[PDB]
RNA sequence: CUGUGCG
C-alpha cells in the first residue's frame, strides 16, 4: 500500500497527487524536484515522467 | 636441536626463505619439491586471498613453478570457466 | 574407524598443506620458520597420531615440532645425509688444574 | 549497652565529665533498619534539643547496634536468653507481648510487612468512619453497560450544545498564520530598546568578539625560557599544597620569593629577557604571575618581600631547610630560595614595565561589530575557539583553591587589580589572554578578560558569570561547528535558505553558549511545543500562554529574537514556504532541543529550592487543604481532621454538568463509577482478570499511621532541562511502603496491556503502532498532563481500588486490597518536610508560598515545618499506581470515544504523557469536538490535559520521541549535548567507556560519523588536558558506521589499535595468530584452561606463551614485544579522591537489584595531577614522574605514534609501567571473535569510489554472528569464575549470596568461550566483554545515512581453510551413501536411532 | 573394566542390544574426543542415577 | 580534599 494520500514533501497536500515510487506527491513539488535533478530526495528514486 | 648449546660466538644468522617453492638460503636456489593441486585446489586457493594484485602475483608465479612440476590433471573444463572469473589473460600468456 | 576411511585420507591432508604452503609462498618471500608453518590452517600434521608419513621433505622439522622446538631455519637437506659421512678431524688440548 | 559503648571509651545513658565539657553517649538496639533509623533520629533530636539549654558544650554520641553482638564469653548467653524469655512470655500484655517478638527474629521473619499482613490491630480511632464516608459514599462499581452508554450519549449531547457550541472548548485549529504572528509577538520583542546585535547585549559575547577580532587581525630560545618559567611555577605549585610550612601566608610569601628570585636570575644572563619573552609570554602590566593562579604587582611583591625578612631575619635559611628536609626531590630550586632577591634590580625591572593595571569593570551605543551574518567561514570558527578557550579558563578559575589576600583592600564601580587570580589561555604565537578574578570556590564571579600581544595589555572587557555553567564549549569548538554544519546541510533542498539559516543558527548557538540560563532552556522547550502544535492541526488554546518566558535581561531577549527569527524564516511565507517540511520540522526540532546545550545544575540552589517549595505548596493553598505540623505521630486534632475531610469532599464534589470546574484538582464520582464499572465487566481493552497476583515498631496501625512514623517524606528538586522536577526523599519505613505499592501496581500493570512505563516490549509496540498510524494518516494525539504529581491524590487511588475487581488467574475470588488500601490511606496522610533552607529564607523575608508562610508563622500556630494534604501525590512515590489509574481511565476514555464518535482509538500511557492513535472512519475540523469532549472528560477526572498537548495527523510524540510520516526525527542536538554534557570523569577508562556508549546510542539515532569523531577528539583532548596523556585506548577517532553497527567497544579499540599500526604487517600477524588459536579452541581439540594458567602471569609472559602456540621463535616474539605503551593503571587503579578486577565489580553491581559536571571535571583534572599512579609497593607517584623516565628513542618504532607507542629499551628507566600493546590487541581480537564472530580476523578493504546527498537515511541491523550461546546468564559467568578462580570466587565474591546452589549444580556447565574469553576480561581492565555479554544491544537498530554505508570499510569473515575442509556437498552425499549401504545389509527402521548413531551425520553441524 | 564388559557381553548372547549400546558409546566418544561441546553437561546428566 | 594541565 502507498502512503496516506499526502505529498510527503510539503506535508500539506491531499489533491490530485501522483505517486513517486511508494508514496504520493503533488504537482508543484514534483515539478520543483524534477526541474533541478532526476532524484526524488524523499524516497531517493528516479521521478516518474 | 638447532641450539648452539648455551654458548657460541655466532648465533641467529643464515635465514632460510621461500619465494617460488624453492629454498633460498641467501639467494641461491637449492631445489623445488613436487606438489600436486589438480586445478580445483588451485582455484580454491585463489578464492580465499587478500586483493587483486596478490592474485596477479600468485597466478603469474604459478606456471614458472609448474615448470618444476608435472601436473596436467587440472580439469580443462567448466572448472576453467569458473577460474575465468579472474581475468588474468596476460598471466597465462606470459609463460607461453 | 567409524568414518569408513572417509575423514580426510591423510595423504590429502599433507598434499593440501603442501599446496597451501607453496601457493602462499608464491605471493611474497616468506621465511620458512615455524611461524609460517604453525600459523597455517592445514598444518594438522601435529594431529594424526600415526605420524609414519609426513608431507614431502620436512619430516625432521615436523618430528622436532613433536618435541615443540623453537628453531627457525638451517640447511634442512637431509637427502644428502648431514648426520652421516662427516669428517672426523678430532683432537684435544691441554688442561688447567683447578 | 555496656558491650556497645565499651567500643567507644564509655562508662557503665553514659556520662563522661572532664573539666568544663561533658560527653553524653546514648545507645539503643534495634535489629530492623526502619526502627533503627527511627530511634537514631529520635535520639539525635532529643539530645540536640538539650545543648540549646545547656549552652546558655556537650559531645553527643548515639550508638545504634543493629544486632545483639557481645564480647563477654562467646555468642552463647545473648540470643538463647532472649529466646527462652519470650518462651516464658508465651507460657505465661497484648501489644508489647507482640512487640517483644516482632522486634527480633532476624530482620524479616514475621516482621517485614509485605502486602499480606493486615494483622496488627485493624482498629478505629473515631476518624476512619468519617474518612470512609467522605471517600467511599458514591462508589457503586456494579453499574450496567447500557445505562453507562446512554448516560454517555446524553453527556455528549449536553457537551456539544453547552460547552462546545458556546466556544468554551480547550482545543482549536492551528491557523498557522496566526500561530506565526503569535510567535513573533511573544518571542520577537518589538517594544524593547535592546539592540539588534548579540555582542552589544551579551557582555560575554562582546568579550569573545573582541578577543577573536583582536587575535585574528593582529597576529593570527623564543619558547625556551617560557617553558622554564612554567616548569618552576609547576614545581612551586607542587609545594603549595603539601603544608610544608606553618601558616598559609608564609607559604605564599616564600613562593613569591622563589618566583621573584627566578625573575632576577632570568633578567641577567640574557640580552633582553623580560622585554622579549615575558611581554610575549606570561607577564602583565607591572604584575607577575605566581602560584595558586595569582598575579601580584611586582612593586607590592617586593614590598611584601621586604617584610618577613627585615622584621624576621634569618627566615630564608630555615624556610629552605624545612623544605629540603621535607622533600628532597623538588630541590631543583638551586638559586631561587636564596637571600635578598636583588631589590634594586627588582625596582629597575618594575620601573621598566610600567603599564596600566586591569580595571575590573564592576558596573554593567555604537555597533561596530561587523554584522556577524556577513562574516567569513573562518571568523566564526575563531569565535567558537575563543569561546572554548575562555570557557576552559572559567573552569580553571573554578579550580583555584581558597587562598588568602596578602594586600589590604580599599567592588563598587572599579577595582585596580593587584591581588587577583588569573587564568592564562594561549591564543596565538605572540598574544595570550588573561582572565582575572578576585573570588574562589564554585560561586558566580565577575571576571575580566585582557589580552597581551607583545606586552601591551589591552582590555578586552569584563563580565559576570557562573563558572560551572560553561563546561560544554570547553573543547567542543569543532563538535558544535559540525552540528551546525549538518543542520544547515539538512536544508540543502533550497539553495539560499540554508545560506540565511546557517549564520543565524551559528549565532544562536553562540548566544546560547555564552548565556546558559534556565530561561533560555524553557523558551526553547516552548518553541519545541510550538513546532509540535504547528505541524499538526489541533492544539490547545493556552499554548502561546505557556511559551512566554520573562527575559529579565537582554541576553535572553537576543536569543529569543534569534530563535523566533529562525522559526519564522523556516515557516513564514504564502506558497513557497513549506517545500521540504520534513527537513524543516527536523531542523526546528533540533533547534528547539538545543536547550540541552545549556547545563541543568540549578544556578542558585536556594532559589530553586524556594521555587520547588512554591510549586509543591501552591496547589494545596489554592485547593484548601494545607494542614501544617498535624501530629508527626498520626493523631490529628479536630481542626486538622475537619480540614482533611473538607479537602476530600472538595476533591470528590465535581459534577458532570459543570464547565467552571475543569481546572481545579478533583475527580467526578459518577464518571469514576462508570470507569470502574466498564473496567470490571471486561468492557475496556484492559481487564480485571489479572495473573501472577502481586501479593508477595509497626504494632498498631490505622488510616493515618502505624505508630512507626507518619510516612514522612522530605521535599527537594531534581535538575531537569525545562523546570526542576519535584523529588521526595522518604525514610526507611515509608520508602518500604512506597516500594510495596510500586510492586503491587507494577505487577498489576504487567497484567495489563497498554501501559508502557517499565515494559520495553509494550513501549516498542506503541512505537510501531504510532509509526504505522502516522504513516496511514491516523489522528495521533500526543497528550501531556499538567501538574500530574501536584494534583494526583492517594484518595483517588483509594476510590479507584475500592471497587476494582482485580480477579485472580486461577482462583477467581476478587482478592481483597485491604492492605493496599491501608497503605494508600497512609499515603493520604503523608507528611512532607519542607526544606530547612527554604524556611530560613522565608523567615528573613510577593509570593503565594511566602504569603502562606507569613500567615502560618505566628498567626495560627508556630513556624511551618511539615505539610500534609489530600492531593499532590509525590512524583516518583506512587508512579506505577498513577500509571495504573491513568491507563484504566484512558481505556475508559477510548471506549467512550468509540461509543460516541464511532472511531477506533488505541492509547499508550506513561503516567506522565500519553499518545492516542485514533483511526477515523470514512482537515481535522470535524474531530475538534471529539478532542474537546475527551479533554473535558479527562478534566472531570484528575487528568488535566496540559496545553503542551497536540492533536494532528502529521507528527506524533511519546517519551521525547517524535515520529514523522515515513521516518523519525533523529534529535541530533539532544544526543550531541548529552555527549558533551554528563561527563562523569572518575577514571579515564570509565570516561571513555561512557562516552563510547553515548556515541553508539547517538549514531543509532542517526547523528553523524563526522560529529562523533569530533566528540571523540574532544574527549581525548579532555583526557590529555588532565595530565593523563594519550593512551592507545580511549575515544575512537576516525571511525566508521561499521565500528558501531555490528561492532562493540572491543571492536572499536581493535580498530583504534589497527589505525595506530598503519601498513599492518604486525597487527596482521597478531590477527593471524589469534585466528589460529581460535580455530584450535573453537574447532574443539584441547584448549580450555591451560590458557588461564598462561594468562594469569600478565601481559608479557601471556603474549609470549600465546605466541609459542604459533611458530613465534625468540626472533618474532621479541619483534612483537617491542611495541610498548605506558600503562598508568598497571598495578591496580589510579588513586583519586586487594584491587580486584572491574569484572567482579560489575558482577556485584548486576547481582544486587548533585555535583555539577564541571565540578566533576575539575576534580578529575585535580586528582590526575596528584599522587595517583601506584608503583605496587603502596607509594603513589605523579604521572609527570612516570612520563619523565622516557627517552628519545626515534628508531622508527617509537615514531609511528608519538607519546603513545614506545620501544622496549625506551622504557628502561621506568619498566614497571610497560605493557605490550600487541598483547592487548591479541586479547581484543580474541574477545571480538567471541562476541561478534570471525570477521574480526580479515584485513580491511575499502570501497573504491562510493553520491547519497548526505540525507539518504535508513535503518540497518547489526550483522553480528555471535557464538556465545546467545544466553550468557549470570549463573554461567559466576560458575565459570568459581571453576577457574576459586580463591577469587570465595573471597571478594559471593558473600552476599543465597542462590549458590543453582550456581553450583552445573547450570549449563562449561559454556563455550567462557574460560579464556573471561580471563581476557578479568586481566584486562579496559577490555570489558562480559559486561557486554551480560546485556542487550540496547539499540537493535541503527538509523544511518547511506553516505556513510557507501564509505563503510568492507571486512567480512573468510574461511581459513580455503574452502577445503569437506565441501559440505561431500558431507551430505557421504552420509547418504553410508545410510544406503548400511541399509542394504539388513532391514533397519528409519528412526532417529539409525540416523544419530551414524558417524557422517554431521548435518547437526554446519550452521 | 574390560573383563566386566566381556562378562556382560557373555550375558548378552547374540549381541543385538549390547552392540547397540556399544554403538551409542562410540557415537558419544566420537562426539567428546573429536572435541565439539561435551565436558560437564554429562556430569549433570549422570548424577541422577 | 588539594590542580599547573589549551601551543
Ligand atoms: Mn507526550
Ligand atoms: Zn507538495
Ligand atoms: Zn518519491
Ligand atoms: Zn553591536
Ligand atoms: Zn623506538
Amino acid at each position: 500500500l502507498y502512503g496516506r494520500y499526502n505529498c510527503k514533501c510539503c506535508w500539506f497536500a491531499d489533491t490530485n497527487l501522483i505517486t513517486c515510487n511508494d508514496h504520493y506527491l503533488c504537482l508543484r513539488c514534483h515539478q520543483t524536484m524534477l526541474r533541478n535533478s532526476e532524484l526524488c530526495h524523499i524516497c531517493w528514486k528516479p521521478l516518474p515522467t | 636441536k638447532y641450539s648452539y648449546r648455551l654458548s657460541g660466538p655466532e648465533n641467529q644468522e643464515d635465514p632460510l626463505v621461500l619465494k617460488d617453492g624453492a629454498f633460498y638460503v641467501g639467494g641461491e636456489r637449492l631445489s623445488t619439491y613436487k606438489v600436486e593441486f589438480t586445478g580445483d585446489l588451485v582455484v580454491k586457493a585463489l578464492g580465499a586471498l587478500e586483493d587483486d594484485e596478490s592474485v596477479v602475483s600468485m597466478l603469474h608465479q604459478l606456471w614458472p613453478y609448474l615448470k618444476a612440476t608435472s601436473q596436467v590433471i587440472l580439469f580443462q573444463q567448466e572448472d576453467f570457466t569458473i577460474v575465468h572469473d579472474l581475468y588474468k589473460k596476460q598471466l597465462t600468456k606470459s609463460i607461453e | 574407524y567409524t568414518d569408513w576411511e572417509l575423514g580426510l585420507s591423510p595423504q590429502q591432508i599433507c598434499t593440501n598443506f603442501k599446496t597451501q604452503l607453496v601457493l602462499s609462498s608464491m605471493v611474497n618471500p616468506l621465511v620458512l620458520s615455524t611461524s609460517c608453518l604453525k600459523s597455517f590452517f592445514w598444518f594438522n600434521e601435529v594431529l594424526e597420531l600415526e605420524d609414519d608419513s609426513q608431507i614431502e621433505l620436512a619430516e625432521l622439522t615436523d618430528f622436532a615440532l613433536m618435541v615443540k622446538n623453537q628453531n627457525v631455519s638451517r640447511a634442512m637437506f637431509v637427502e644428502d645425509i648431514a648426520m652421516g659421512y662427516v669428517v672426523s678431524n678430532f683432537e684435544g688440548v691441554r688442561i688447567s688444574l683447578s | 549497652e555496656l558491650e556497645s559503648c565499651e567500643a567507644h571509651a564509655c562508662q557503665a545513658d553514659g556520662f563522661k565529665l572532664t573539666g568544663k565539657t561533658l560527653i553524653l553517649l546514648e545507645t539503643f538496639v534495634r535489629v530492623n533498619p526502619d526502627e533503627f533509623e527511627k530511634k537514631w533520629k529520635a535520639d539525635m533530636s532529643k539530645l540536640l534539643n538539650l545543648k540549646h539549654d545547656l549552652q546558655k558544650t556537650l559531645v553527643p554520641i548515639v550508638d545504634g547496634r543493629s544486632n545483639y553482638n557481645n564480647r563477654f564469653v562467646a555468642d552463647w548467653v545473648i540470643e538463647r536468653i532472649r529466646w527462652l524469655l519470650i518462651e516464658i512470655l508465651k507460657a505465661s500484655e497484648d501489644q508489647e507481648y507482640q512487640r517483644l517478638i516482632h522486634s527480633l527474629s532476624n530482620v524479616k521473619n514475621q516482621s517485614l510487612g509485605l502486602e499480606n499482613l493486615e494483622h496488627l490491630k485493624r482498629n478505629s480511632l473515631d476518624y476512619d468512619e468519617r474518612l470512609n464516608e467522605s471517600l467511599f459514599i458514591g462508589l457503586k462499581g456494579d453499574i450496567r453497560e447500557s445505562t453507562v452508554r446512554e448516560e454517555l450519549i446524553k453527556l455528549k449531547l449536553w457537551f456539544k450544545d453547552e460547552v462546545f457550541s458556546k466556544g468554551l472548548g480547550k482545543f482549536k485549529l492551528t491557523d498557522r498564520r496566526e500561530l506565526l504572528e503569535s510567535l513573533s509577538s511573544l518571542g520577537a520583542h518589538l517594544d524593547s530598546d535592546v539592540s539588534s546585535c548579540p555582542f552589544c547585549n551579551n557582555k560575554l559575547m562582546e568579550i569573545v568578539y573582541n578577543v577573536t577580532f583582536s587575535c585574528v587581525e593582529r597576529t593570527d630560545t623564543h619558547s625556551n625560557i617560557e617553558k622554564h618559567y612554567l616548569s618552576v611555577l609547576s614545581l612551586c605549585n607542587k609545594i603549595k599544597g603539601l603544608k610544608v610550612f606553618n601558616t598559609r601566608r608564609n607559604t605564599l610569601l616564600f613562593l613569591d620569593l622563589i618566583m621573584v628570585n627566578l625573575m632576577v636570575d632570568i633578567s641577567d644572563s640574557c640580552q633582553d629577557a623580560i622585554e622579549s619573552l615575558r611581554k610575549s609570554g606570561l607577564i602583565v602590566g607591572q604584575m607577575v604571575m605566581l602560584v595558586n593562579d595569582r598575579v601580584l604587582d611586582i612593586l607590592e611583591a617586593v614590598k611584601l618581600i621586604r617584610k618577613k625578612i627585615g622584621t624576621n631575619p634569618n627566615w630564608v635559611k630555615n624556610c629552605s631547610k624545612i623544605l629540603e628536609r621535607s622533600h628532597p626531590e623538588i630541590w631543583h630550586h638551586l638559586s631561587t630560595l636564596i637571600k635578598q632577591p636583588d631589590f634594586n634590580s627588582l625596582i629597575s625591572i618594575a620601573q621598566h614595565l610600567v603599564s596600566d593595571r586591569p580595571i575590573m569593570r564592576y558596573s554593567v551605543k555604537i555597533c561596530r561589530h561587523k554584522l556577524f551574518q556577513e562574516m567569513s567561514s573562518f571568523e566564526q570558527m575563531r569565535l567558537f575557539k575563543t569561546l572554548s578557550s575562555i570557557s576552559l579558563s572559567l573552569i580553571n578559575s573554578m579550580k583555584t583553591s581558597f587562598s588568602s589576600r596578602l594586600l589590604v583592600n580599599e567592588y563598587f564601580g572599579n577595582v585596580r587589580l593587584r591581588e587577583c587570580y588569573a587564568q592564562r589561555f594561549y591564543l596565538a604565537e605572540s598574544l595570550v589572554g588573561f582572565l582575572f578574578y578576585q573570588k574562589t570556590g564554585e560561586r558566580s564571579r565577575c571576571y575580566s578578560v585582557y589580552l597581551s600581544d607583545n606586552g601591551v595589555m589591552s582590555e578586552q572587557g569584563s563580565f559576570y558569570c557562573d563558572p560551572k555553567r560553561f563546561f560544554l564549549p570547553v573543547f567542543s569548538d569543532e563538535v558544535l561547528a559540525g552540528m551546525c554544519e549538518e543542520m544547515t546541510s539538512w536544508l540543502d533542498f533550497d539553495t539560499g535558505l540554508m545560506n540565511d539559516t546557517g549564520p543565524i543558527l551559528r549565532l544562536l548557538v553562540l548566544a546560547i553558549l555564552c548565556s546558559p540560563s534556565k530561561r533560555n532552556q524553557t523558551f526553547l522547550q516552548g518553541l519545541r511545543y510550538f513546532l509540535m502544535a504547528f505541524a499538526n492541526q489541533i492544539h490547545h488554546i493556552d499554548l502561546t500562554s505557556k511559551l512566554v518566558v520573562e527575559c529579565k535581561s537582554s541576553s535572553e531577549v537576543v536569543v529569543q529574537r534569534l530563535a523566533v527569527g529562525l522559526f519564522i524564516r523556516l515557516l513564514s511565507g504564502e506558497s513557497d514556504a513549506s517545500l521540504f517540511f520534513s527537513r524543516r520540522f527536523k531542523y526546528l526540532l533540533n533547534v528547539s532541543y538545543l536547550c540541552h546545550l545549556i547545563t541543568k545544575e540549578t544556578p542558585d540552589r536556594l532559589t530553586d529550592q524556594i521555587k520547588c517549595f512554591e510549586k509543591f505548596i501552591e496547589p494545596k493553598v489554592k485547593f484548601g487543604c494545607a494542614v501544617v505540623n498535624p501530629s508527626l505521630n498520626g493523631k490529628l486534632t479536630v481542626d486538622q481532621e475537619d480540614i482533611m475531610i473538607n479537602g476530600l469532599k472538595k476533591f470528590f464534589s465535581k459534577s458532570l454538568r459543570d464547565t467552571e470546574d475543569v481546572q481545579t484538582p478533583g475527580v467526578c464520582k459518577e464518571l469514576l463509577n462508570y470507569c470502574v464499572s466498564l473496567f470490571n465487566r471486561g468492557k475496556l481493552k484492559v481487564s480485571g482478570e489479572l495473573k501472577n497476583n502481586p501479593f508477595r515498631s509497626p504494632t498498631e496501625f490505622t488510616s493515618i499511621s502505624s505508630n512507626s512514623g507518619n510516612l514522612k517524606f522530605g521535599l527537594s528538586y531534581k535538575e531537569q532541562v525545562g523546570s526542576n522536577r519535584e523529588l521526595y526523599v522518604g525514610d526507611l519505613n515509608t520508602k518500604l511502603m512506597t516500594r510495596l505499592v510500586e510492586d503491587f501496581s507494577e505487577a498489576v500493570g504487567n497484567s495489563m496491556k497498554y501501559t508502557c512505563l517499565n515494559s520495553e516490549k509494550e513501549f516498542e509496540r506503541a512505537i510501531c503502532d504510532m509509526k504505522m498510524a502516522v504513516n496511514n494518516g491516523d489522528l495521533s494525539c500526543s497528550y501531556d498532563h499538567s501538574k500530574w504529581g501536584p494534583t494526583m491524590s492517594p484518595a483517588l487511588f483509594l476510590a479507584l481500588l475500592q471497587m476494582l475487581e482485580l480477579r485472580t488467574p486461577v482462583d477467581r475470588s476478587k482478592i481483597d486490597l485491604d492492605s493496599v488500601k491501608s497503605i494508600l490511606k497512609w499515603h493520604l496522610h503523608k507528611v512532607v518536610e519542607v526544606p530547612i533552607n527554604v524556611a530560613e529564607a522565608y523567615c528573613i523575608g510577593t509570593s503565594l508560598s511566602e504569603e502562606f508562610f507569613h500567615q502560618t508563622m505566628q498567626l495560627n500556630g508556630q513556624i511551618p515545618s511539615h505539610i500534609m494534604s489530600v492531593l499532590d501525590m509525590g512524583q516518583g512515590i506512587l508512579h506505577n499506581t498513577s500509571d495504573l489509574y491513568g491507563l484504566i481511565t484512558e481505556q475508559f476514555l477510548c471506549y467512550a470515544l468509540d461509543l460516541l464518535y464511532d472511531v477506533i482509538p488505541v492509547s499508550y500511557t506513561s503516567s506522565d504523557d500519553q499518545i492516542t492513535l485514533i483511526k477515523t472512519p470514512s482537515d481535522a475540523a470535524e474531530w475538534l469536538e471529539m478532542i474537546c469532549f475527551h479533554e473535558f472528560l479527562s478534566s472531570k477526572l484528575n487528568k488535566f490535559v496540559s496545553p503542551k498537548s497536540v492533536i494532528g495527523t502529521f507528527v506524533a510524540e511519546f517519551k521525547s520521541r517524535f515520529f514523522v510520516m515515513g521516518e523519525e526525527t533523529p534529535l541530533l542536538t539532544k544526543f550531541v549535548a548529552a555527549a558533551l554534557h554528563n561527563v562523569k570523569c572518575k577514571t579515564p577508562t570509565q570516561l571513555s567507556e561512557t562516552i563510547d556508549t553515548i556515541c553508539d546510542q547517538c549514531i543509532a539515532n542517526g547523528v553523524s560519523t563526522k560529529i562523533v569523531t569530533r566528540i571523540s577528539k574532544r574527549v581525548n583532548q579532555l583526557i590529555r588536558y588532565s595530565g593523563y596523556g594519550e593512551t592507545p585506548f580511549g575515544a575512537i577517532e576516525d571511525q566508521d558506521v561499521k565500528d558501531w553497527v555490528d561492532g562493540s567497544r572491543g571492536y572499536r579499540l581493535q580498530r583504534k589499535i589497527e589505525a595506530i599500526f598503519h601498513d599492518d604487517k604486525e597487527t596482521s600477524f597478531i590477527r593471524n595468530c589469534a585466528r589460529k588459536v581460535f580455530n584450535d579452541i573453537k574447532r574443539g581439540r584441547i584448549f580450555e584452561e591451560n590458557l588461564i594458567n598462561l594468562i594469569g602471569r600478565g601481559g608479557d609472559e601471556a603474549l609470549t606463551g600465546f605466541l609459542q602456540y604459533a611458530g613465534c621463535s625468540e626472533q618474532e616474539v621479541n619483534r612483537v614485544l617491542n611495541y610498548r605503551w605506558v600503562n598508568l593503571s598497571s598495578f591496580g587503579d589510579l588513586r583519586l579522591v586487594e584491587e580486584v578486577p572491574t569484572l567482579i565489580k560489575t558482577l556485584q553491581s548486576k547481582l544486587s537489584r548533585q555535583s555539577s559536571v564541571a565540578s566533576g571535571f575539575i576534580g578529575f583534572c585535580k586528582s590526575m595531577g596528584s599522587k595517583c599512579v601506584r608503583d605496587g609497593k603502596g607509594g603513589f607517584l605523579y604521572i609527570k614522574e612516570v612520563y619523565s623516565g622516557v627517552s628519545a628513542c626515534t628508531c622508527e618504532i617509537c615514531a609511528l605514534k608519538p607519546k603513545i607507542i614506545y620501544c622496549n629499551n625506551s622504557l628502561n628507566k621506568v619498566s614497571q609501567f610497560s605493557k605490550p600493546i600487541l598483547w592487548d590487541y591479541f586479547s581484543l581480537v580474541l574477545t571480538n571473535a567471541c562476541e561478534l564472530g570471525e570477521w574480526v580476523f580479515s584485513t580491511v578493504k575499502e570501497p573504491q569510489k562510493p553520491l547519497n546527498n548526505q540525507n539518504f537515511f535508513w535503518a540497518v541491523k547489526p550483522k553480528v554472528v555471535r557464538q556465545i550461546e546467545d544466553q550468557l546468564g549470570m549463573n554461567h559467568v559466576l560458575q565459570s569464575i568459581r571453576r577457574n578462580y576459586p580463591v577469587l570466587f570465595d573471597e571478594h565474591l559471593t558473600p552476599f549470596m543465597n542462590d549458590l546452589q543453582v550456581s553450583r549444580t552445573m547450570d549449563s556447565g562449561r559454556l563455550k568461550f567462557l574460560d579464556v574469553c573471561i580471563a581476557l576480561d578479568m586481566m584486562n581492565e579496559n577490555l570489558g566483554i562480559i559486561s557486554h555479554l551480560l546485556k542487550t544491544r540496547d539499540n537493535s537498530v541503527y538509523i544511518v545515512k547511506q553516505s556513510d554505508c557507501a564509505l563503510a570499510h568492507i571486512r567480512q569473515s573468510s574461511y581459513t581453510d580455503w574452502e577445503l575442509g569437506l565441501s559440505p556437498q561431500q558431507i551430505c552425499t557421504n552420509f547418504k551413501t553410508q545410510l544406503v549401504l548400511s541399509s542394504m545389509v539388513n532391514p533397519l527402521v528409519l528412526s532417529t536411532s539409525c540416523l544419530k548413531s551414524f558417524f557422517w551425520f554431521n548435518e547437526v553441524l554446519e550452521l
